[PDB]
RNA sequence: UCGCACACGCUUACAUCAGUAACUAAUAAUAUACUGAUAAUUAACAACCAAUAAACCAAAACAACACUAAAACGUUUAUUAA
RNA sequence: ACCAAAGCUAGCUCAACAUAAAUAAAAUAAAACAUUCACCUAACAUUAAAGUAUAGGAGAUAGAAAUUUUUAUCCUGACGCUAUAGAGAUAGUACCGUAAGGGAAAGAUGAAAGAAUAAAAUAAAAGUAAAAAAAAGCAAAGAUUACCCCUUCUACCUUUUGCAUAAUGGUUUAACCAGAAAAAAUCUAACAAAGAGAACUUUAGCUAGAUACCCCGAAACCAGACGAGCUACCCAUGAGCAGUUUAAAAGAACCAACUCAUCUAUGUGGCAAAAUAGUGAGAAGACUUGUAGGUAGAGGUGAAAA
């Protein structure tokens, strides 16, 4: 099918914007335990732990390494 | 699938300078080709 | 100048065996230069290249002219 | 001015007894081996020759295409006892 | 699962290094298919070459043979010459 | 304030001067068409003869000749135009087509980068800023509040007897874009039985000036050439077509490659301007295919379907 006749400014700004309700602002802020810095709730922090993870990372792969 | 079946040798027979040159009417294309100042008279 | 002051001294032989040195000099160094540019090096002498080219043209020129100048003289 | 020298440039290692130019396109085997016999007074043993056709690029500002300068290269084959070197 | 070599062709796409806001591969990852600069293998491989004049009958089908549709390319002798 | 307009300069048109051969048509006009047709191919100066003598389906129209009159150079540019105008041209390039051929778009800071001097920031498009109390609206006006509800009204244009019409055209904006011919006449002036710059008219004429007759569009015709790298046929030279049952059988039938496209489904601005999947035919023959060639439009080819 076609459009029949070209849309007005007023109904597209009532369309994209008020039922869509543009992105709902939810509290996903939470302080980390350990370095303080601020992360997401309910997740593992992204400072103290990415960086034990790559160095557990190397170590594993230098504790394969050596086991070979 | 296409009406094109590229060949060079065909190309350089047919459309060539020589084949332009062999034909009075040949002359003429040549002719009207350097009066339209065309760079190339042979693709 | 340099010009008429090769036309004014008259050598045969002595003509090639200065221009034919200075043209394999100047292999050599449009070599080390060739080499220099494609190594991803900047010129280090570019200023003597120059010279040397403008020199070799120059000279070539010189003997060019000199050619001529033999070949018109035995023409007529 | 014909002819010039690569040494460090060829991937190819050859250190004994060959060296590589750039050389006219015109310049038969022959005369290139009786020119660097009698020129630079060396024995030359062989001589391989081939032609590098020139890469193309374009032109934006007059939107045109162009083509770099075609090419060719040799590598000589001197007497026994040479080593070339060069940087 | 279906593809490696020979081409007619196709006119540096490719190999190395460097840089990718931007364009370029409908995005990222990145890059054999982006920018910039710099590398681009030989030959006994493939193209390019003797003039003529004479001799001879009974096809090819892993073919003494046979059949039909009555037979892709083949050799020898002599002279001149490079 | 955002995409944006606005600020200059190349560039050219035209006039003048200098310097291996051989009757082309047709469309069209005569509102059909058939004799006919200013014109165009090369030579062809002014005034007047003259739109006359004649010619012509005596239709349209075509149209002289005899004869007449004429004149020395030196003195250059614009009441022509600017990026939609003037040449297409910062170029016959990029790009398209096998070819002949067709043919584009494209620059601005300042005296000096010495890179923050400028001066407006308003064209169509969204951001600074959405609809708002149980209300109807070809989109406004009269009232009313610094906003709105209520009341009063059937888009424009084109084509038509008649359209808000469910007849036509338009997304919006910018820009581009389609009435240029004086005979007789009316009118303003010169002179007047004469006017008018050696040419014509004339019982108030004659001379000069000023007033009315726009564009786009075919299907086709003719001429000269380009096309058999697609496809149709053919010439020359090469290559290809497992396996199984079998009485001698390149012999029969089945079945992979290869050559075809029976049916169904999918795909329907697609993977693709002829497809994919399943299935089906030929598959030693009138078979398939590579390369090198030949045949074209007052035709060729065609196991023949216009
Ligand atoms: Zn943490």
């Amino acid at each position: 099918a076609a459009p029949k006749n070209r849309r007005s400014i007023e109904v597209n700004r009532c369309r994209r914007r008020n039922p869509q309700k543009l992105i709902k602002v939810k509290n996903n802020i939470d302080v980390c335990p350990e370095c303080g810095h601020l992360k997401q709730k309910h997740i593992l922090c992204g400072y103290c732990x990415x960086x034990x993870x790559x160095x557990x990372x190397x170590x594993x792969x230098x504790x394969x390494x050596x086991x070979x | 699938g296409n009406e094109y079946q590229p060949s060079n040798i065909k190309r350089k027979h047919k459309h060539g300078w020589v084949r332009r040159l062999r034909t009075p009417t040949g002359v003429q294309v040549i002719l009207r080709r350097m009066h339209k100042g065309r760079k190339s008279l042979s693709h | 100048s340099w010009t008429c002051q090769q036309l004014r001294n008259k050598s045969n032989e002595d003509l090639h065996k200065l221009w034919y040195v200075l043209l394999k000099e100047r292999n050599m160094l449009l070599t080390l230069e060739q080499e220099a540019k494609r190594q991803r090096l900047p010129m280090p002498s570019p200023e003597r290249l120059e010279k040397v080219v403008d020199s070799m043209d120059a000279l070539d020129k010189v003997v060019q002219e000199r050619e001529d100048a033999l070949r018109l003289l035995q023409t007529g | 001015x014909x002819x010039x020298x690569x040494x460090x440039x060829x991937x190819x290692x050859x250190p004994e007894d060959t060296v590589q130019f750039r050389i006219p396109m015109e310049m038969t085997r022959v005369d290139l081996r009786n020119y660097l016999e009698r020129i630079y007074n060396v024995p030359v043993a062989a001589v391989r020759t081939r032609v590098q056709y020139g890469s193309n690029r374009r032109r934006d500002h007059r939107n045109i295409r162009i083509k770099k300068p075609d090419y060719k290269v040799a590598y000589v084959q001197l007497a026994l006892g040479q080593x070339x070197x060069x940087x």
